[PDB]
DNA sequence: ATCAATATCCACCTGCAGATTCTACCAAAAGTGTATTTGGAAACTGCTCCATCAAAAGGCATGTTCAGCGGAATTCCGCTGAACATGCCTTTTGATGGAGCAGTTTCCAAATACACTTTTGGTAGAATCTGCAGGTGGATATTGAT
DNA sequence: ATCAATATCCACCTGCAGATTCTACCAAAAGTGTATTTGGAAACTGCTCCATCAAAAGGCATGTTCAGCGGAATTCCGCTGAACATGCCTTTTGATGGAGCAGTTTCCAAATACACTTTTGGTAGAATCTGCAGGTGGATATTGAT
């Protein structure tokens, strides 16, 4: 059988996301979760649907900013994975509370 | 009779009337909500300047000098996110290490 | 009627977080990036829903638009483009 | 115009504990934050009451201004005395 | 007089100026990149300094105008005038 | 002449300066610095003392911010010196320009 | 059922810069959001520095200053070149 | 060095929904006489503050050595993440109701703008403690060598 | 387990500039008091765009399974804190001095609020024609135990 290295999912999945800019996170569970975090401050809110699209690509943009900086902060320290000190230094340098 | 005292509390309202007029956009602004700009400025300046009493045992010094107010504005984590990128003239840093 | 609905807060999961995570670029993941990407999407999304729906309610309005959340994203300083 | 706030700063520091003193140079720091967060709440109040295209600026938009920029704890007790003092103007006729 | 000399060779002040925060043992070669980063920051603040001065139409500089520029670049060194 | 171990004397000089709040760079050095960077890209103009004092105040505050979080980025890599790759990773996490 | 829109002038200037291409609706919305927020920040600092100069009316020198201080140097030299060129053209308001 | 096994690249065929001129239309408008009233342009100048500028002196920066100690090359050796069948669950879309939003019309109430009169909140200054910076000084921790 | 010149802290005295608290003082917004007009707020009511039901496929999960590799670890030199010594570049203190600027006045381009009307610019249908998604076919490079 044909088989090639665990860990060499890298470059083919690199192009496999990179050609397409469709929204990564699956939609209506994400609707459920934003509905649930919103639902416990004030009543009877709805969403407009393109507002869900807006907050969806907002979390997409902020997450890709997050682990792009943890990616190069991981390679800052001769390291091949990301781990918890990497994301914690990202959340040091974030500047936003 | 007097507008700060017909209001009652201890900020002037008559200048922030036209200081809002100085800055406004909407071609119309109300003549009765000077009553909240003075409340805003009362609350935020007291909510920094009363904390300056925490100088006492760490300074025993009677005026509120320029490093010293930031030297206690830091540990107000509820405060530092209101002067976020803002920084002093000659204030110092709250010290720490590794 | 009461709309009692609990956790979807883990609801996007290890393939979902790894597909967003490699979409950002990183190609080697460690076995506990569950909970921190959990907690940080908690933080960021409660910030945006707080400011957005609070001044949506300022608009006398109990029903959110999209222009309110994009004005909140520019209010936060992360101005999204192109939904109006 | 020559116009400051430092006298009202001094009256405030007296209606604290009156034991301390306004220092020589921090009152410029106090002036600079009172006018800059004054101006930025004025900016956001301007365009937030401009998005509903209502002509004046008034009570509802100002309490939503002074909640929608300043963070949680001082915001909510800030708006508590905001409502307090604005009733206290209307406390008399 | 007006002749160009090199004040980019500022002073080695960073071996006390990095002694403002918790810089441990230093190990050097930072002098040239601390030189580069502070020259970038000073040129960033000085071009909008002179920008308001030509909008000031008088050939001095001043402090209220420098704090106008200083917050409009975002890096608002607060509180001096 | 008895002077013991180096390195914790670095710590007492650490606390020595950050107790104090003296304006830490030298005056006529920044004077000639800011003239001879300003006079070139735009022509001969004049300064005022309080304005130039405030602008090196800006310079101090910005660069002390960048080297403290440079220190945090350096101690990410389990290491106590300061080296260049820490600095440029700090500049890059800080919003490149 | 009544809305000010930006897209019309946008597509005519797109077809005149480059001749032969097509557009798309969400891309129409991203560049009209771009044009109104770049107007938004030039306008805000235009009012701000026509306030702090202690001068009373908005002026072309003031907004040439404004466009210099907001956008970086490459499009600074561009935008000032056609700022002066546009004011040369509309200033030249003759019978012919 | 080497073929299948992907993997990707083109690439042609076809659907299929959608941008895009096209009409229109219409309704609110951008260009227009215009009187006029004011703030921008621009001369005059007191005058201050800003650039040079030297001399005593003095911290302090710059070159020196130097010597441990920590960056780093290398090992290795347990171990914890990546592929992968291989089931399966929750989706992914498609089709039904209704609270509740534009948008209306209409009323009244607060804010504009006018004269008013003063008083309070801006300076000048001044003087006087006076706090406090800066010294001294007397006592008290301190960590490498032994 | 023990020593001790340096460093810091706690206390005293002084001088010095400076806050501050006046009192004047003055002068110029500001509270009062008119009336006008029009926006804020509420009633209402059609008409979306929200809300909830139910049917079938793809990504999800998950244990299995296996190896790059993480952290530790040992060592090995080079490079930097550190201490010292000295030039040197400040450093301040007057001192000059002079030339742009803030204020000043004037005076006129011109902005604005009028009425006012031919156009364009927005919308909305529509239709259409075509550009791209997707399908699928099929050459073609890369490669992994051999």
């Amino acid at each position: 059988p044909h088989r090639y290295k665990p860990g060499t999912v890298a470059l083919r999945e690199i192009r496999r996301f990179q050609k397409s800019t469709e929204l990564l996170i699956r939609k209506l569970p994400f609707q459920r979760l934003v509905r649930e975090i919103a639902q416990d401050f004030k009543t009877d809110l709805r969403f407009q649907s393109s507002a869900i699209g807006a907050l969806q690509e907002s979390v997409e943009a902020y997450l890709v900013s997050l682990f792009e900086d943890t990616n190069l902060a991981a390679i800052h320290a001769k390291r091949v994975t990301i781990q918890k000190k990497d994301i914690k230094l990202a959340r040091r340098l974030r500047g936003e509370r | 009779q007097s507008s700060s005292a017909r209001a009652g509390l201890q900020f002037p309202v008559g200048r922030i009337k036209r200081y809002l007029k100085r800055h406004a956009t909407g071609r119309t602004r109300v003549g009765s909500k000077a009553a909240i700009y003075l409340t805003a400025v009362l609350e935020y300046l007291t909510a920094e300047v009363l904390e300056l009493a925490g100088n006492a045992a760490k300074d025993l010094k009677v005026k509120r000098i320029t490093p010293r107010h930031l030297q206690l504005a830091i540990r107000g984590d509820d405060e530092l996110d209101s002067l976020i990128r803002a920084t002093i003239a000659s204030g110092g840093v709250l010290p720490h290490i590794n | 009627h009461r709309k009692i609905l609990r956790d979807n807060i883990q609801g996007i999961t290890k393939p979902a977080i790894r597909r967003l995570a490699r979409r950002g670029g990183v190609k080697r993941i460690s076995g506990l990036i569950y909970e921190e990407v959990r907690a940080v999407l908690k933080s960021f999304l409660e910030s945006v829903i707080r400011d957005s729906v609070t001044y949506t309610e300022h608009a006398k309005r109990k029903t959110v638009t999209s222009l309110d959340v994009v004005y909140a994203l520019k209010r936060q300083g992360r101005t999204l483009y192109g939904f109006g | 115009r020559k116009e400051t706030y430092s006298s009202y700063i001094y009256k405030v520091l007296k209606q604290t504990h009156p034991d301390t003193g306004i220092s020589q140079k921090s009152m410029s720091i106090l002036n600079s934050f009172v006018n800059d967060i004054f101006e930025r709440i004025a900016t956001e109040a301007s365009k937030l009451a401009a998005y509903n295209k209502k002509s004046t600026i008034s009570a509802r938009e100002i309490q939503t201004a002074v909640r929608l920029i300043l963070p949680g704890e001082l915001a909510k007790h800030a708006v508590s005395e905001g409502t307090r003092a604005v009733t206290k103007y209307s406390s008399s006729t």
